Parts: structure tokens; C-alpha cells; sequence
């Protein structure tokens, strides 16, 4: 519908290599802007880059394809489906929005995390370091990346994934855990509050050189007649 | 020379030969520096010198340029006249430049400076011909390489330019045509470009030819780095995986590329770089293999086996992901994301094997062509650079740590911890001056990598491990005459005495004591060689009581009990002995008090518990003299009855009759005891049949005709007593149906007067080419009108006189070392069937001497002394083979025999061949079984021996066997090397040992060409000596034109018709070499031949006595001999040549007839050398932890080594060797 958002679509199409599916993705820009479509999908269409998104988008699906580096995220945003890319860094994060979905990439250092976020997944990525969880966050998956340590929990956390990574010390855990996945680290002992998690919460730590002491006194809490924590498996 | 063409210096055959005979008088007149002067005066004084001085001027050249041109085509063979000329100039060079330093240079040259030249450059003018023979292209490029290259005529450097012009061919044609064949072309290369790039072939090389050098030696890397990936990468990568095929060509050239400005990989800037084109071909077909790129799954960490494409998109495998399979949850814990419960996972094939079946070839192509990199940059003298060798062993770890299996990607990791030895031996072949700290700061960082468990002594017996073969492997084992200072030198590291300094002090005594025990221990009736064995022993005495460490003689005792056995130690000391010097044992005191009973252990306890209560039951009875008691301990064991009579008969030998051996007669069993047993025997309803009643009260009352009054001198009829008397029972007790031929090889062996005997040479031109046919009056013609070269016949190639023999074939067991066989059979089964017939025979050699005298062919004197050190030599050969103690060897043999015995479930006389062979195959079926279960039943044996109530006591029987910190409160322990783990003695690597372990782990089919090697390495050694026999075979068929009546018959007057003493001495030093390949060969030519030899002539060993018929290569009598020797060798080596045809599977003549043949052409390869150190080095140990070293060969890299150093190709055919008078 825009006379400049359509000239700019048509010079990113008409400057895309051979193996990129730009027609396709030019006329669904241009359908997704006239009728003001909340969903924007672009996936596996073997896209390099991507030209300036429709500001009222509040789905980004995107994933799939050979992006490297992304375009300005309109404010209205709030679902990003970007996995199975190239991306090396991620733009502003805009306030409104709540999901990410940024795994398979070559990412090493996320931007601010948005106080609104709910989901973030980016795994099988290459972060040495991660950013303060926001508070309402629920979901995290940080697993096969090159992390050292993690950032404090919030309290409204339920599932935890971190596996292949090199973390040595694991904050304390809320209650609101529900599903810890924490196998392949570099964990020596754990804390105290992942016996206070709920009886049917999960938790796995195979993998990971706890000391002796510490499977002593998880041996001793978990099998007690009295025992009503949580499921710990250790292979 | 072809037609119409003549010699370009009139009669320059006679010159040559005359020239060639003057050298060798001023070879003995004078020195080595002598020669380059007393050779000229010699040719200058003789009447031809003046006849040729006399002639002037530029005449001279002329003659010069026409004689060194016919020399050439006198020694060598020129396929074209290019490269006659080529040889020409390049001898010219050689000429001048022995010229240049002659004290008058440049004033006249003379005939002698060629033969001089030729001499004195011998393996460079051969090398150049073998050059331009491997592929002629080279001389092409070579002939204008004259005005392209200017050739300045002052030293050899045509050699250079022309390996320069191959190598930039080389680079030029990389990968052209059908790149297995160029593939092929640069190993056939290998060995004349890396001479020409090796230091000690171009020693008096001017500066041009240095720099020559440099230059190939730069272009030599690249292409040969990149060599060996085309070798394991793309010619094999995708035999396999094909996709990636075509792929892999993509990356080939890159490679070359990475390497084109630099090659020298042994530095910073060029590794880094190979590794990095390495890393990204990886990475790359991984990624074209899979729409994602492939990585192993999470929480296995470790591959993916079958998996499903989930939602996800995460292939997980199953069983690892039974967590979720089992709890009933759905995500995977690289997503997280979750259908709900209903879908029901599965496994996807197609994806599966692909996934799975890339995993595996590719790490093992990259991993090959890894190690194939760190054996060019680990190559020449010195090791890389501190960066190159910190990469290196930084590259071991993960950061699941050090679990890499030295590899430059990060994808697999076996388990908790695996150190392995591969980087410690490449890093450890150079001296220990220089890698000191590269392995201290190894095994430093090595100790910190996971907390390592406390319990360090079988990793410190690894590193001592690879120290002790670098030593021995490394200057050890390289030398002829300087052992003689060796053997002094380890005596100076006596005089003056866990980091690595120490670990190689401790593995340097360990090799030290080690020399000093097989010093210590040799058959004495030969005393000799005093100096060395003497000085060095009295060094070893001073370190041992000077050091005041009571290890080193517990490790010399050790040492000593394993080379000969327990009770050589034992007697090895008894106060006043004059034999006796107590060294080793600090003990000596504590076993004089115990010195009631020395020590025998009842090496029959490989049966269970209940012979050792059997024989506890029988000593009773016997020294109570109430032996009743026998009659229900028979009641109280329960086994097969014919094992009951085996167990009494033997605890009858072990308590009653081996009593009758002490000297002492006192100790004898009294008649008293001896009464009541026969009687008990008598009344014995076990031994109920009259053969074993009979042997039972003969062995009672000492009539056993074995154990005759005159036994041998020493303990060698004693072990062998032991297992004769074990062959007795389970012959006599014994109830399996192939066991009869060995029972009638003993028990009257007259019937088995007509039988063929297990284990004997058969004739090989029985079963089954190339070998000589036989005219009709019988002359072996040539390779098969055409007649016969020899009367003439009208016969020529464009009956059933099977030379087998029944009975003891073979002949003097002195000259026996390696075990060789027929019939598709192992040779550790073969000779346990050749010990068990002398262990058959030998007792037979009881009952009636002159039967068997008829048995044995080449008649003897006393057919037992002659069985008995043929079974000494069996055993030696055993132990050996087996690499297990003496003992342990004995322990073995009665195994085999239980085995025989407690096996409960085709003829009885071995009256033809083929019934021989078919009861060698069904026994071995019988023998083999529990012979591979040596790993369990031997500690089984030990334990049961080193447990028992007669040796338990002994000082020396818990040194031996069990821990010497329990008894001995003198042994020092303070620190980790004072274990008694270290100073244990490991098993020596010998040839004869790997030929084991290639037929265990099955090398018939893996590694045919080893095989091939090594089950016929005894007499392939001597092939090398082809060369010299093809000589002397042609140095007296031109001496000796058409005669046609040699009537001398003695080569002794032959040597001392030669007048001029140095000529007579050449010709023995020629002679000798002839008698000692004739007689260490003699007897395998009688039956493996072709050549029908009459059955006398390889019977008895030949010296300078012999008739002089001998070494004339006549095609009738006794010239036969030196034709059928230098057939056999040219077959073993076109043999082999043909077993290299194989897997290198491209068809290559080279077929070199037998009157060009060189040093060259044949399989040059001193035992000692090469191939020792080579089966040394690759011997590589791994240790995991909580468990032992394992030693561990590697068969393919033996292998490789082998065909890529002597066996590349080099093919011949016998075409000549003849009176062509």
C-alpha cells in the first residue's frame, strides 16, 4: 500500500542472488502490508537479508532461512520465530514484545531482554555470557552454548533448560521450577533448593562432577521415608 | 650393444676388468686414503699406463669421452641413448671433480678417476637411474634442462636437477590421470626423492647442489603431506561415502594451496595453516551431508544411533532419550518444545544411516591423514618448533577432558579418561636432550586434569614404558661395534647415582639390569668373552651394593626367573656354592634357614582343587604308610573315572616317584611305603585296566624306562620329565579316537614305522607355475621353436616323485629358529602338535631305541638327547612366540594336554599324506580352543602355584610371584617408583611375537601383505644376499669359457690357486657368503623348492671342502645347487613383490632380469635394524583409568611402514644365471 515501503521492496527483490526466494517474499510483504496483517511469514525461503518490516506486525516468523543480521524490529512486536539462521546479533528488542525463538544461530551476546518477556530460546548458540532475566519471565533455553555462569532466577520461572554449557555454580532455584534441565556441566555440588522444588517437578544433572559430599547428602534427602521433593535423575 | 654398432674404445671389456683388478690389489696394499694415489701409480707403472701416457693432447678427452660412455653400458643398462648420455656427463662431472683434490688437478686425467668416480658415487648414479627409469618423462624434460638449466660441469649435480624436474612435474600433474595412479607414482618416488632429499646421500655437494636440495626438499614436503591425504581422504573418503568424492577434489588443490607459499610444516605459521584447511573441509561436507549440519546429540554427548526427526528437528536417540521415553514427557533438551503426549516417537532408517555411517568414516579418514601429518612434521632430526609440540599435546583435551584421540576437531570424546601413548612416542624419538621438558610439562598437566586417582602406578608404568622402548629402539639397537662402548658407557651410568629425569634414570637401570640378566644368564660349557660381560658385571655390582636400594635385585630376579625359570634362582644360590655369587637376592640368609626343601612347584596344578588334594591325600598315605585313606579320597572327588586314574597316576610321579631323583639316597622312598602303594594299586578297581596298572607300579618302584638312571646332565631333563610323564596319562588314561596315532607314536612305536609324522616338511610341488620345467631328460628348463637350453630337446615352456618322507624328517636341532608350517594352520597350534609328537615320541624312545632309530632319517646316535634339546628348542621357540615366562611356557603345555585330556567327547595308523594332514586339522580344532583363553587361566595357574603349601615359604617364590613389601622389611618405600609394579619385568617385543598377535587379531584378511612378511620373514632375509650369489655366479661363468672338463673338485685349492693374496681374498669373502646362504637355507630347498634336487644333496651342511661343481650354475649335478638356490630366492622376492601387486592393485613391471640386478632390486632389511625398531616404535600402550596398560599394535601402520621402505615394488624374473661358458 505505502509508495516507499513497496520502491524499497522492490529494489531488495530485484537485489537478491539467484538461490533466494525474493518474489515470494516481496508479494507477501506487499499483501502483509495492504491488509495490515498481524503475522508476517517469511520462512524457508532461503532469505540473505530482509528489507524494512511492516510497522504493525506482531508475529515475526522468519525462521529458516540464511539471515546473518536483522532489520529494525517494528515497536507493535511480540512472537519472534528466527531459528535456523545464520544471525550473529540480535537489533533492539522492542518493549511490547514477549517471545523469542532464536535458536540455531551463531549469536555470541544477546542485547537488553525486554521487561515483558515471557519464552526465550537460544540454544545451540554461541553466548559466553547472558543478560539479566526479566522478572515475568517463565522459559529459558540457553542449552549447547559456551556459558561460564547464569543470572539469578526470577520467581516466576517454570522451565530451566542449560545443558552442554560450562557453567560451575547454579543460583537458587524458585519454587515455580517445574522442569530443570542441567545435564553436561561442570557442577560440583548443588543447591539446597532444588530439594524444595514440588514432587513432580524434573531434574536431571547426569553428566556433571558433583563431589562426594554432595551425592551423599542427596542420597540421604532424596531416598528418606519423609522425601517430597522433586525427581532427580543422575544418569 | 645392437647391431652393426661397436665398443667405443677397442677391447674396453678387457680394460674395465683389468682396471677393476689392479683397484682391488690397492684395495689390501694400502688404505682407504691410500687408494686414490696407489691406484694411479699402479695403472701409471703397468706397460698400458705408458701406453696410454704417451698419447697427448685433446686425444686424451677423446678416448676419456669414449671410455666412461662404454663402462657405462658395461655396468649399467640404458633403456635409451638420452640417458646414456645423461649417465655420461653426469660421470664426467664425478670424474673432475675426484680430479679437483689429486695433488696435480687438471694437469692429466687417466683411465683409473672413472672406476674411482663410479666407486666412490655409486648410490647416487644408481639412484639418478632408478629415477629416470620410475618414470622417463623426467630425462625428457631433462634434455633441455641444459640450456634451461646451465650445467657447469664440476660436481654431480644432475642428480638434483633431474628430482627437480620430477618434483615440478609432480606439482604440474597433480591428480591428472586417475589420481590412484598418481598416487602410486609418488610412493614409487618416495624412496629416490627422499634419498636425494636426505642429508646423507649428497655429502660432498657443492653450493649450487645444496641449494638444489633446499628447493626440493621444500616443493618434496607439500607434495607429499598432500600426498597422504589424497591416500586416506580421496581415494578413500569415498570409496565409501561417495557424495563426498567429487567434494573432496574441491578441497585437494586448496590444500596445496595452503602449503604453496610455505611447506615447512615442523613451524608456527605452516601448521597452523594445515590444520586450519583441515578444520574447514570438515566442517563443510558436514554441512552439505545434512540440510542442518550434523552435531551429536545432547544429553548422550556422544553420536546419534536411532533417532527421529521430532518437531524439534533435533535427531535424539532413543534408548539415551528414555528419560522422556520413560517419564512420559516430550521435549527434547536442546527445544524444549512439546506436542502433547499422544504422538508416538520412532526411528527414522533413512536419516539413521547416514548420520551414523558419515559419523564413523569420517573420523577415521581425518584421524588418518592427522597422524599421517604429525610423521612428516616429527621426521628428520630435530623436533618442531615449541609451538608446533605445545598445539600438539594441547590438542589431547577436550576443556569430558583428555579423552581426545589426538584429533584437531572437537566432535568425539570416548569416556573418562584414555591416555593413550601416540603423542609421547612421535615426541620421544629424538634424544632425550631436547623433549625433556615438553614431556615433564605433559605429564605435569596430565596429573591435573580431572583430580587423576591417587593410585598413579600404572600410569608411571607407561611413560617408564615408552622411555624404555625409545632407548632400546633408538640408539640400543642401531649399532655393530659400538656396543663395545655402549656396554661401557651404561658402566659409567654406574659410577655416578616422579619427574622425567628420574622416570628416564629409572627406565635407563631398568634397561641396564636388563642386559645385565641375559649376561647373567646364558648356557655355561662356552666361557669366554670376558672384557665386556666382566667389566660391565662389576659395574652392575658396584651400583647394586652401592646404591643400597634392595629393588634393583628384586627386578634382577624377576628378570632371571623369567628368562630361564624359577628353579635356575633358586639354585642360583646355596652357601659355599662355587658357581654361586649371591647378588641378587638381599635374601640370602632368610631362604639358608628354609633350606630344608630349595623349592618345586607342581607345575601339574592346572586341574582344580582336586588334584590338590589328591596329591596332599597320596603324600599322607605314603609317609604314614596307611594309605587306605587313598581308597576314599578316590570316593570323596567326583570326576570322569578316566580323569580320576590321570590325577593318581600323576600325584604317583609328583610325591613317589620323582623322589627317586635326589642324589641322596636317604631321602629315597623307603621299600616300607612302597610295599603298601603297589599293593594298593593292586586292589585299586580305578586303575582297573593293565596297561595303566602296570605304568602305575612301574612309576612306584622307579621302572619307568624314561626315568633311567642316566637322565641328562641338568635340569633339562627335568621340565621335559614333567611333561612327558603328563603326555604318559593322558595317552594311557586318555579315551578320545585321535589320540591313537600319538599313542603309537609311544607303546611299542614299531607300528609306526611306515606313518608320516605330524608337523613335517611336505612336498610343495604336490598341492599347489612360473618354475622351471623339466625337459625329457630331465634338465629344469627356463620361465615356461623353443628347446632346451641344455641337450637340447624338442621341449620348452611358451612327474609324481612326491619328495615327502615318513618319520622324523627334520635334522640337527641346532640350527633352528623360526617355525614355519603348511596347511593353512597357526603356528602356535603347529608347534604345540610338533611338541606333543617329541612329547609322543621321546617316551617312545624308551621301550625299544632302534625302532625309533628307524624313525629319525637322518640317523642319530642316542634318540634321547636328541629329543630331548629338540623339545628345549621347542620350548625356546614357545616362549618366545608367546612372549609369556618359561614357566608360564611349561604351564601352557600341560594346558594343552589337560585339554587333551579332560576333551571326553581320521586314521590310526597315519598311513598316507593326506590322512596326516586331515588329524594335524581335526587336532588342531582340539588344541586351539582354550589356547586363546591364556589371559585368565595362566593367573589361574600362578595363583594356584604361588598358593600352595610347598612353595609358600620360599623368599625367591614370593618375589617372583606375589609382593616383596610384605616380607622384606628392607625395601625402601618412600615414593611411587618404589612400588613393586614398576620393577616388574614386561614381556620383550621380538618378530617372532607380532607374528602371533597378526594371526590372532585375524591378518589373514586385514593385513594380507604383513602376513605375507612375516610368516615367511626366516628365510626372506636372505635375499638381500641375491646380489652377491648373482656375482660370483657370473664372475666364474665368464672366467670359465667351454672347457668342458673341470676336473678340481676342492674350492679350497680353487682359493689358493689365485695368486696376488687380495684377489684369493675377495674371492672367499664372496665364497663365504655363498656357503652361509647355502647352508643357514639348504634344508627348505629339498622340500619347498622347484628345482628337483636328488634327496642327498640337502642333507649335510657344506663348507670350504665341498667339490668346486658346487658354485658352477650348471643345469646337471652338482651344479644344480647354485641354480636352485638363486631360484628359491628370486622366488620368495618376486613372491612378495606379487603379494605388493595386490592391494596397491594396479598392475607395475618394473622385471629386472637376473644379469642387471643390483642392491637395489632386492629386499635389503637387517633385522636388528629397521625392522626391530620399527615393531618397537609402533607398539603403543594405552591406559584407562582404574585399569593396566594394555599393549596394543598397530597392524595397519606396521604394515604400511613395511610396503612403503622396502617393499614398494621392485619385480624380477630369472632369465639367466647359466654356463654361458
Amino acid at each position: 500500500m505505502n509508495e516507499f515501503y513497496l520502491k524499497t521492496w522492490s529494489e531488495w527483490e530485484k537485489n537478491g542472488t539467484p538461490g533466494e526466494q525474493r518474489n515470494i517474499a516481496f508479494n507477501r510483504l506487499k499483501i502483509c502490508l495492504q491488509n495490515q496483517e498481524a503475522e508476517l511469514n517469511l520462512s524457508e525461503l532461503d532469505l540473505k537479508t530482509l528489507p524494512d518490516l511492516p510497522p504493525q506486525i506482531t508475529t515475526l516468523e522468519i525462521r529458516k532461512n540464511l539471515l546473518t543480521h536483522l532489520p529494525d524490529l517494528p515497536p507493535m512486536l511480540k512472537v519472534i520465530h528466527a531459528q535456523f539462521n545464520q544471525l550473529e546479533s540480535l537489533p533492539a528488542l522492542p518493549e511490547t514484545l514477549e517471545e523469542l525463538n532464536a535458536g540455531d544461530n551463531k549469536i555470541k551476546e544477546l542485547p537488553f531482554l525486554p521487561e515483558n518477556l515471557t519464552h526465550l530460546r537460544v540454544h545451540n548458540n554461541r553466548l559466553h555470557i547472558l543478560p539479566l532475566l526479566p522478572p515475568e519471565l517463565k522459559l529459558l533455553v540457553v542449552s549447547g552454548n559456551r556459558l561460564d555462569s547464569i543470572p539469578p532466577f526470577p520467581d516466576k520461572l517454570e522451565g530451566l533448560a542449560l545443558a552442554n554449557n560450562f557453567i560451575e555454580q547454579l543460583p537458587e532455584l524458585p519454587f515455580s521450577m517445574n522442569r530443570a534441565v542441567l545435564m553436561n556441566n561442570n557442577l560440583t555440588t548443588l543447591p539446597e533448593s532444588v530439594l524444595r522444588l514440588a514432587q513432580n517437578a524434573f531434574v536431571n544433572v547426569a553428566g556433571n562432577p558433583l563431589s562426594g559430599h554432595t551425592m551423599r547428602t542427596l542420597q540421604q534427602i532424596t531416598t528418606g521415608p519423609d522425601y517430597s521433593g522433586p525427581r532427580i535423575f543422575f544418569s | 650393444l645392437s647391431e652393426n654398432a661397436s665398443n667405443n674404445v677397442p677391447f674396453s671389456w678387457k680394460i674395465k676388468d683389468y682396471l677393476e683388478e689392479l683397484w682391488v690389489q690397492a684395495q689390501y696394499i694400502t688404505d682407504a686414503e691410500g687408494l686414490p694415489k696407489k691406484f694411479v701409480d699402479i695403472f701409471q707403472q703397468t706397460p698400458l699406463g705408458r701406453f696410454l701416457a704417451q698419447l697427448h693432447g685433446e686425444p686424451q678427452q677423446e678416448l676419456l669421452q669414449c671410455y666412461l660412455k662404454d663402462f657405462i653400458l658395461l655396468t649399467m643398462r640404458v633403456s635409451t641413448e638420452e640417458e646414456l648420455k645423461f649417465l655420461q656427463m653426469a660421470l664426467w662431472s664425478c670424474t673432475r671433480k675426484l680430479k679437483a683434490a689429486s695433488e696435480a688437478p687438471e694437469e692429466e686425467v687417466s683411465l683409473p678417476w672413472v672406476h674411482l668416480a663410479y666407486q666412490r658415487f655409486r648410490s647416487r648414479l644408481q639412484n639418478f637411474s632408478r629415477i629416470l627409469t620410475i618414470y622417463p618423462q623426467v630425462l625428457h624434460s631433462l634434455m633441455e634442462a641444459r640450456w634451461n638449466h646451465e650445467l657447469a660441469g664440476c660436481e654431480m649435480t644432475l642428480d638434483a636437477f633431474a628430482a627437480m624436474a620430477c618434483t615440478e612435474m609432480l606439482t604440474r600433474n597433480t591428480l591428472k590421470p586417475s589420481p590412484q595412479a598418481w598416487l602410486q607414482l609418488v610412493k614409487n618416488l618416495s624412496m629416490p626423492l627422499e634419498l636425494i632429499c636426505s642429508d646423507e646421500h649428497m655429502q660432498g655437494s657443492g653450493s649450487l647442489a645444496q641449494a638444489v636440495i633446499r628447493e626440493v626438499r621444500a616443493q618434496w614436503s607439500r607434495i607429499f603431506s598432500t600426498a597422504l591425504f589424497v591416500e586416506h581422504v580421496l581415494l578413500g573418503t569415498e570409496s565409501r561415502v561417495p557424495e563426498l568424492q567429487g567434494l573432496v577434489t574441491e578441497h585437494v588443490f586448496l590444500l596445496d594451496k595452503c602449503l604453496r607459499e610455505n611447506s615447512d610444516v615442523k613451524t608456527h605459521g605452516p601448521f597452523e595453516a594445515v590444520m586450519r584447511t583441515l578444520c574447514e573441509c570438515k566442517e563443510t561436507a558436514s554441512k552439505t551431508l545434512s540440510r542442518f549440519g550434523i552435531q551429536p546429540c545432547s544429553i548422550c554427548l556422544g553420536d546419534a544411533k536411532d533417532p527421529v526427526c521430532l518437531p524439534c528437528d533435533h535427531v535424539h536417540c532413543l534408548r539415551c532419550l528414555r528419560a522422556w521415553f520413560a517419564s512420559e514427557q516430550m521435549i527434547c533438551p536442546y527445544c524444549l518444545t512439546a506436542l502433547p503426549d499422544e504422538f508416538s516417537p520412532a526411528v527414522s532408517q533413512a536419516h539413521r544411516e547416514a548420520i551414523e555411517k558419515h559419523a564413523r568414516f569420517r573420523q577415521m579418514c581425518n584421524s588418518f591423514f592427522v597422524d599421517l601429518v604429525s610423521t612428516i612434521c616429527f621426521k628428520d632430526n630435530a623436533p618442531p618448533e615449541k609451538e608446533v609440540i605445545e598445539s600438539l599435546l594441547s590438542l589431547l583435551f577436550v576443556q569430558c577432558e583428555h579423552t581426545k584421540s589426538l584429533s584437531p576437531f572437537n566432535d568425539v570424546v570416548d569416556k573418562t579418561p584414555v591416555i593413550r601413548s601416540v603423542i609421547l612416542k612421535l615426541l620421544l624419538k629424538y634424544s632425550f636432550h631436547d623433549v625433556k621438558d615438553y614431556i615433564q610439562e605433559y605429564l605435569t598437566l596430565l596429573k591435573k586434569k580431572a583430580f587423576i586417582t591417587e593410585d598413579k602406578t600404572e600410569l608411571y608404568m607407561l611413560f617408564i614404558n615408552c622411555l624404555e622402548d625409545s632407548i632400546l629402539e633408538k640408539t640400543s639397537a642401531y649399532s655393530r661395534n659400538d656396543e663395545l662402548n655402549h656396554l661401557e658407557e651404561e658402566g659409567r651410568f654406574l659410577k655416578a647415582y616422579a619427574s622425567v629425569e628420574y622416570l628416564q634414570e629409572v627406565a635407563r637401570i631398568r634397561l641396564c639390569l636388563d642386559r645385565a640378566a641375559d649376561f647373567l644368564s646364558e648356557p655355561e660349557g662356552g666361557p669366554e668373552m670376558a672384557k665386556e660381560k666382566q667389566c660391565y658385571l662389576q659395574q652392575v655390582k658396584q651400583f647394586c651394593i652401592r646404591v643400597e636400594n634392595d629393588w634393583h635385585r628384586v627386578y634382577l630376579v624377576r628378570k632371571l626367573s623369567s628368562q630361564r625359570g624359577m628353579e635356575f634362582v633358586q639354585g642360583l644360590s646355596k652357601p659355599g656354592r662355587p658357581h654361586q655369587w649371591v647378588f641378587p637376592k638381599d635374601v640370602v640368609k632368610q631362604q639358608g634357614l628354609r633350606q630344608d626343601h630349595p623349592g618345586q612347584m607342581d607345575r601339574y596344578l592346572v586341574y582344580g582343587d582336586e588334584y590338590k588334594a589328591l596329591r596332599d591325600a597320596v603324600a599322607k598315605a605314603v609317609l604314614e604308610c596307611k594309605p587306605l585313606g587313598i581308597k576314599t579320597a578316590l570316593k570323596a572327588c567326583k570326576t570322569p573315572q578316566s580323569q580320576q586314574s590321570a590325577y593318581f597316576l600323576l600325584t604317583l610321579f609328583r610325591e613317589v616317584a620323582i623322589l627317586y631323583r635326589s642324589h641322596n639316597a636317604s631321602l629315597h622312598p623307603t621299600p616300607e611305603q612302597c610295599e603298601a602303594v603297589s599293593k594298593f594299586i593292586g586292589e585299586c578297581k580305578i586303575l582297573s585296566p593293565p596297561d595303566i596298572s602296570r605304568f602305575a607300579t612301574s612309576l612306584v618302584d622307579n621302572s619307568v624306562p624314561l626315568l633311567r638312571a642316566g637322565p641328562s646332565d641338568s635340569n633339562l631333563d627335568g621340565t621335559v620329565t614333567e611333561m612327558a610323564i603328563h603326555a604318559a596319562a593322558v595317552l594311557l588314561c586318555g579315551q578320545n579316537e585321535l589320540l591313537e596315532p600319538l599313542k603309537n607314536l609311544a607303546f611299542s612305536p614299531a607300528t609306526m614305522a611306515h606313518a608320516f609324522l605330524p608337523t613335517m616338511p611336505e612336498d610343495l610341488l604336490a598341492q599347489a607355475r612360473v618354475h622351471w620345467y623339466t625337459c625329457p631328460n630331465g634338465h629344469p628348463c627356463s620361465v615356461g621353436q623353443s628347446i632346451c637350453i641344455d641337450c637340447h630337446a624338442p621341449i620348452g615352456g611358451i612327474d609324481k616323485a612326491d619328495r615327502t618322507q615318513t618319520g622324523h624328517v627334520l635334522g640337527n636341532p641346532q640350527r633352528r629358529d623360526v617355525v614355519t608350517c603348511d596347511r593353512g594352520l597357526p603356528p602356535v597350534v603347529f608347534l604345540l602338535i610338533r611338541l606333543l609328537t617329541h612329547l609322543a615320541l621321546l617316551l617312545g624312545a624308551s621301550q625299544s631305541s632302534q625302532a625309533l632309530i628307524n624313525i629319525i632319517k637322518p640317523p642319530v646316535r642316542d634318540p634321547k638327547g636328541f629329543l630331548q634339546q629338540h623339545i628345549l628348542k621347542d620350548l625356546e621357540q614357545l616362549a618366545k612366540m608367546l612372549g609369556h615366562s618359561a614357566d608360564e611356557t611349561i604351564g601352557v603345555v600341560h594346558l594343552v594336554l589337560r585339554r587333551l585330556l579332560q576333551e571326553q567327547h581320521f586314521d590310526t595308523e597315519l598311513s598316507t599324506k593326506e590322512m596326516r594332514n586331515n588329524w594335524e586339522k581335526e587336532i588342531a580344532a582340539v588344541i586351539s580352543p582354550e589356547l586363546e583363553h591364556l589371559d585368565k587361566t595362566l593367573p589361574t595357574m600362578n595363583n594356584l602355584i604361588s598358593q600352595d603349601k610347598r612353595i609358600s615359604s620360599n623368599p625367591v617364590a614370593k618375589i617372583i610371584y606375589g609382593d616383596p613389601v610384605t616380607f622384606l622389611p628392607h625395601l625402601p618405600r618412600k615414593s611411587v617408583v618404589h612400588c613393586s609394579k614398576i620393577w616388574s619385568c614386561r614381556k620383550r617385543i621380538t618378530v617372532e611375537y607380532l607374528q602371533h598377535i597378526v594371526e590372532q587379531k585375524n591378518g589373514k584378511e586385514r593385513v594380507p601383505i604383513l602376513w605375507h612378511f612375516l610368516q615367511k620373514e626366516a628365510e626372506l632375509r636372505l635375499v638381500k644376499f641375491l646380489p652377491e650369489i648373482l656375482a660370483l655366479q657370473r664372475d666364474l661363468v665368464k672366467q670359465f669359457q667351454n672347457v668342458q672338463q673341470v676336473e678340481y673338485s676342492s674350492i679350497r685349492g680353487f682359493l689358493s690357486k689365485h695368486s696376488s693374496d687380495g684377489l684369493r681374498q675377495l674371492l672367499h669373502n664372496r665364497i663365504t657368503v655363498f656357503l652361509s646362504t647355502w647352508n643357514k637355507l639348504r634344508r627348505s630347498l629339498e622340500t619347498n623348492g622347484e628345482i628337483n634336487l636328488p634327496k642327498d644333496y640337502c642333507s649335510t651342511d657344506l663348507d670350504l671342502d665341498t667339490e668346486f661343481e658346487i658354485l658352477l650354475p650348471r643345469r646337471r649335478g652338482l651344479g644344480l645347487c647354485a641354480t636352485a638356490l638363486v631360484s628359491y630366492l628370486i622366488r620368495l622376492h618376486n613372491e612378495i613383490v606379487y603379494a605388493v601387486e595386490k592391494l596397491s592393485k594396479e598392475n607395475n613391471s618394473y622385471s629386472v632380469d637376473a644379469a642387471e640386478v643390483t642392491e637395489l632390486h632386492v629386499i635389503s632389511y637387517e633385522v636388528e635394524r629397521d625392522l626391530t625398531p620399527l615393531i618397537l616404535s609402533n607398539c603403543q600402550y594405552q591406559v584407562e583409568e582404574g585399569r593396566e596398560t594394555v599393549q596394543e599394535f598397530d597392524l595397519e601402520k606396521i604394515q604400511r611402514q613395511i610396503v612403503s621402505r622396502f617393499l614398494q615394488g621392485k619385480p624380477r624374473l630369472s632369465l639367466k644365471g647359466i654356463p654361458t661358458l
